[PDB]
């Protein structure tokens, strides 16, 4: 039975599982966004204030580390609960026609700015399209910091480099880092808002959008 | 695109707006006609909708005039507005000429007022089927009639969104002759038939005529006995 | 593509400007009718603002002559144009018969008016949907009218913002035959339940008709016994 | 971008919209016209097609008057116009002049309505063939019309689907003055050869007239005894 | 003969076998993806618990070789799978026109979430495209993993790099892989499920995208 | 797409065209009406351009007949042409019955003019408000009327690029049964408000009607006087 | 988007059609026009063409009557056809009542005409602006009317390319009451101030008329003892 | 409750929050930059009067580090300020609908600028786009100085690299450098300025979309 | 106050601004540019009249460093030129509508060919778009000319190459940078003079892009 299989779909993700997750993130999630882009401006004026050695090549920083991992933490969630919404919608796109579209058009267009927070904000894919990747960072955060500093040291240890630019560098990728982090928060932050927003005043065509009976006919 | 205008053909030589107009009438309450010995009669469900609904009234089932009545699937307004047409036309025969002889002549003229309605920009067709069911000089008759202005004359027939599953039932269960009560079982149960799964006939409109009688309409109690 | 005028049918067969226009109807303030024991009645709520308006006309309850009455909701222009035409449309029937034997007729050239509004291109449907109550030699009557130019008679009924709140209630409250006291009062309670919460009702419109009788308009004060 | 409305030529001085009608004509049922020995015959290819139909009337055979019939081919309401065009036109002659002398002159008045509807804005084509058949002053005669307004007089021809075999059957067999009952035969065995293959030919409708006398359909009989 | 040659192709591939898939996926296939979901966290927690030294560069470790395994064979099956709904509707595309071409629009429409499904979702060409990977990862995802962590060993191994960042990054690379399976999972359920709703909305004109007889004609 | 044409609904049920027309009114010069003991008031505003302009001919407050006065804003000309209408339309109403009762009446037929210029291709919207102000039996009246023919009466009101300034004054300051010359005095005070930073307001127009006399238009010097 | 069609009405409450009009008026030849004691002058810049014109041949200034002189700018057939308007509108007021009491009601029917250019699909406005200068039973009168069919009165005016400077230049040098002979001088002088870079001003046309008298037009000799 | 989730998402960002940006952008934030300007034509001028040695690939100049480093501390608050407009605005694009959309289409223009002042202007994404990077230079001045200067540092020092045009390309990448903050600090001066202007003739629509009057309805 | 802010941004940069900047654009500027392409053209022709050994990989020419300086000199106040119109016009477009927008298409316009100058004739963006680098040179010449010549420098000097092409090559890259400088010089003279005409056609729309004289109404 058809309608069962599609029913079966909609009474798993129902219009209060994508509720739960705006819930969620109008309280916690933007509240646990703005605590690391505190802990990596933190992490960031440490570094401003360092001179850097060779010892700086021999260790990689945790406090660092750990602001990257939080960050990745977030955006992983941030990513499944998004999954959580568009399966709600994309389950109830409609019949397709070539009329009847105003409710359809509301669900299309939340879903652009949902795939927008998934695929650019938060970095989620193996390869960013020709549009490049505008977010400061991405998911990958901790991978692109390891990936950088590791060639600067293995240059620096070597015997290892003269140039004082590059020891000069080792110190600018961990200062960019947490920057790169307190800049992509703010812009999650105000992806997230935005998200927020859209769904709650667009939600019962979300859910509905076709409002059908013939009261012209019989 | 081919589709917007009534005055426009396609390259296959097809009006896709006449096409649209009978989708509307898929859209309404299915009803029949079937002729039977010395007679024809006529069946239609009423979508009801609430007991706040009077039920007497706004009649899927109207007289013509008392030989000839007709039953209409689509648009309402559209279709009231048709039988209005039809009733004036009859009348109009009726002065002209003393009586109205053939009944196909009054399903032309209702069906031409139509086919200019998919001939002039301007307008749109009307989103009506009608079966028109009557006794005229020439006997018992039953026709149809579409948003085209598309005519036939018919032995049993239906419209409105049950018109597939009643015409198969009656493809295989019609008998030319029956007495009243027969065909008027068959009819119920062909109508029956169209209705999905577990679901129930909140009694229907009927209404027949046999040769050198008027219309009679069926009342509440009358059909009550065939559910 | 479908949905820019009234003479273009979408491919399912629907006229997507018709029901634009019934989306205005639905931004007016709510009114409702019902049948009572030998009577009819109309009841129209009015959101009606500022204390620099004259609250004493540009009223919702229209009579259309002594024994008939219609409330609007849509565009309020529209309404006016409609009322003057059914006004005048009765006074023709009158003139020609002597009397209005059936509302539903007066109703059904109101209805035709707008139906027309829906068929022929270089015009707009009226944005606007009536009740009408009165009573005539059947009896009382109710029937509500809508831009299509669909009609149905009912037992009760709304129009306007609160329709579908005001129709739940009275699926499950309402009942026929009530003396008119306890009709108005079911009135005012189903009205009520319409309401946003929290906010409050700020004295109708009321309007009823018993067999006998022409209407009266129920005053300022007789109101306020029922809030 | 050239097809769109009828007043469009081109950059080639083509009519489009007259082109996409003609298409419609194509769909039709195949009928053929002969002249034969002091006489004319037409025969229709009857697509009925389900037993609740009556076999009986709408037609593809219709007498325009006593001497004069037509068989149609594309949109069936349209045709009906068209024939009653031509009988009331035929009619205004008679009355005129006495008789009606010469055939051409009556198909001439068919086509140049045809005409009418290829040139004038809010307007579409007749999406219809016909071809006229019977006797005037100069003898047996028999014409075509298309949705163009374009007429030709013929020995013998067709419209409708089977058109081209038909017409290459004919251009091979057709012999001038044949007696009816073998100018019949050849017809039927012209209208055979345009059936897809295994595919019977049920009872065509079949016409003829003779110089002197008035025109007669064939009985349902009569037909079979060439099947 | 043509109306043989075209009835062979479609008796071949009729909505039967199409609904089997829909059927397959709504139930079977959803279960599975959820338990790869389920063994990627799995793996990434002992991953996150863990400290690594010289030692994991000497093994490939065979628990998230196995979870990426996993992954493939089922990405495999859906391409397969999703390539017999595509056939199904592909050869029953009608004759060009001009005309009559909305359920035609129909089977464009849901063929183009199956193409995004494919190409997209699945990552199964050799070259992604001008708009990128937008799937956290694709087909071939244990080598692109391999390749990823052999390149690091190399360097970790023979004397080894002396790059501490170096050494954290091969405990991201398999961290990372494990992230990879458990976003790209979630995503793939909400395409399966997304087509799985399309097509039984939409199966009629899939299969018959023009219907009616021509009774304006006689 | 919804608001390029007057016939075409929005799906949420609007009349773009009309809203748009309603936006050139709001850029006219600010007028208002007030009724005070026994009788009304209009205050008219106007930006004099250069001092080589006729003042005198200044045409703001317009006499509809002698007991009833409009102004408008919006599209002068449009303003003008609704003037002669509005004028024409008491004539015709005084010789019909011999007077004036209800000055309603009057307003409604401007009112249905500009109703039919929203509802009708191939026209666009009167872009102008009026406000009708006189005494006919009911008593003083005050009637506003906009581009979409829609209709209030009020206590008080006014019209013009400074409306919201002028009503919310209103709102605060205005009450029923003042003497002339304190209505005169808040009118001028509403008005003022309306103004910006530094401006003071020179000489507008005031004209004024009590119940038994005809209109009074106070002339530049009595204007003065309550500068 | 909304600059296509006078029947459209921009978002913000435009007409940019009938804006489109005013520039083509902007391009027209300066005329001027100015009240003096017991008078009223038009003076009109001409602007040249080759020797081969005949000169004193198609006048800008043009006699309405024996009292009445118009200048025009913009849309040269336009303006013809406003003028022979004007023409016959005065003598069918002056066959009415036998005389043109008050100029400006002439000034409104032929704003009116521009008017309704303004307001109905299938017809662009006129592209053209006028002065109207003459004596009533008012005294001397002075009036613009542009496109839209918007009205002033004035003591100076002017239309055409040179119009802002000509306006500038009469805001501070007008002076009230003048004699004829310097009212034209300042007229001239208020011409020249309008040319750029030392250009001169070959002989423009005069006309004027005072009190009790008829127009006359100033002869070249006459205009040039100005120069 | 859902119209309260959407107040407090509207009572966090409100006009006062990207008014006293535009307050801020329009006094200190060009002065600033101005001043950066400034400090970089005057490093250039040095350079500009400098022989170079081996000596100059043996220490990174303090006085260029100082001007790429206030170059990018500016560009971080821009983008920081940028943002809370982009909020602002964001939280207040209201229900999709295809009409009353003339205040709609006043906020897209308006982030349509804001977001070329972030991407384009400050080069602030991981990546540009096929459009290009058509700032002088961008958010990480640093780090590109930086790599290309130890790129050079590292041939130099080695023995050394023989090529006298090498030597020049140190000289030449402090002074390009230099002109880089030049040009991108009078770039991002018409920017802030094109984006004041904007924002303050066109608030009203920014906040209020839709002004939804009384109607010819009752 | 919200008009002050706009007034003062308007005074600072009126059409005074834009004018000085054209009047020097048709003088002083196509001079200078005319001598830079003579000096190149001279500089060509020595060294097309010229034969290298491994002396001329031993010294970068004193004459090409100068003819590219000037050159790079002349691209910055041309940039800087470009911004202070750029400016005029963008501090200049009003109120977003759906109307009354000739003077806006005049402001985009004129905006858009200034663009043009200055990201593709001049070549002052760090990476070019998909569009590509059509001008012949860019404002980054002298470190693009340092980078190719020493790279051909470090092969030949060394255990150098034996390669004759490699030897002509270092010739080449000198003639080449010449007559990049003199087709650059040209096509730029162009531009310039495209923009000394549309900007003094344009200026009043540019300035003033509506025109408020109202009527019609009350």
């Amino acid at each position: 039975k058809r309608a069962a299989l599609i029913q079966n779909l909609r009474d798993s993700y129902t219009e209060t599982s994508s509720f739960a997750v705006i819930e969620e993130w109008a309280a916690g999630t933007l509240q646990e966004i703005e605590g690391i882009a505190k802990a990596a401006a933190e992490a960031h004026g440490v570094i401003r204030n360092s001179t850097y050695g060779r010892a700086q090549a021999e260790k990689s920083p945790e406090q660092l580390l750990g602001v990257l991992q939080r960050y990745q933490d977030l955006c992983h969630n941030v990513y499944c609960q998004a999954e959580t919404i568009r399966t709600v919608i994309a389950i109830r796109i409609p019949e397709h026609k070539e009329e009847d579209n105003l409710g359809v058009a509301v669900q299309h267009a939340v879903l652009k700015i949902i795939d927008e927070l998934e695929i650019k904000t938060l970095g989620s894919g193996e390869k960013s399209g020709s549009g490049g990747a505008p977010t400061p960072i991405g998911m990958y955060a901790l991978r692109e910091y390891l990936s950088a500093r590791s060639t600067v040291e293995d240059k620096l240890l070597g015997g290892g480099s003269q140039s004082p630019s590059l020891l000069l560098e080792l110190r600018q990728i961990d200062a960019d880092f947490m920057l790169k982090v307190e800049l992509a928060t703010t812009h999650l932050s105000t992806m997230v808002r935005a998200v927020i927003n859209a769904y709650l005043l667009n939600w019962k065509k979300l859910i509905q959008p076709r409002t059908g009976s013939d009261h012209m006919v019989s | 695109a081919y589709d917007r205008a009534i005055t426009v053909f396609s390259p296959d030589g097809r009006l896709f707006q006449v096409e649209y107009a009978r989708e509307a009438v898929k859209k309404g309450s299915t009803a029949l006609g079937m002729k039977f010995a010395n007679g024809v009669l006529l069946i239609s469900d009423k979508k009801v909708r609430s007991r706040l609904i009077e039920q007497n009234s706004i009649e899927k089932i109207q007289l013509i005039d008392d030989y000839v009545a007709a039953v209409t699937s689509g648009l309402v307004a559209d279709a009231r507005v048709l039988v209005d047409f039809a009733r004036i036309s009859a009348q109009q025969e009726k002065v002209t000429y003393g009586s109205l002889v053939n009944i196909e002549n009054l399903v032309k003229r209702v069906a031409d007022q139509m086919q200019q309605y998919t001939q002039y920009g301007g307008v749109r067709p009307y989103g009506v089927s009608l079966i028109f069911a009557g006794i005229d000089q020439i006997g018992p008759r039953l026709f149809d009639c579409d948003p085209a202005g598309t005519i036939n004359e018919y032995k049993a027939t239906a419209i409105g969104s049950g018109k597939d599953a009643v015409v198969s039932f009656l493809e295989r269960e019609y008998k030319e002759n029956l007495p009243e009560k027969e065909a008027v079982t068959l009819g119920i149960k062909a109508l029956k038939s169209s209705l999905e799964e577990g679901e129930e006939l909140k009694a229907p409109e009927i209404a027949s005529i046999t040769v050198g009688n008027k219309y009679r309409i069926y009342d509440q109690e009358e059909v009550k006995k065939f559910l």
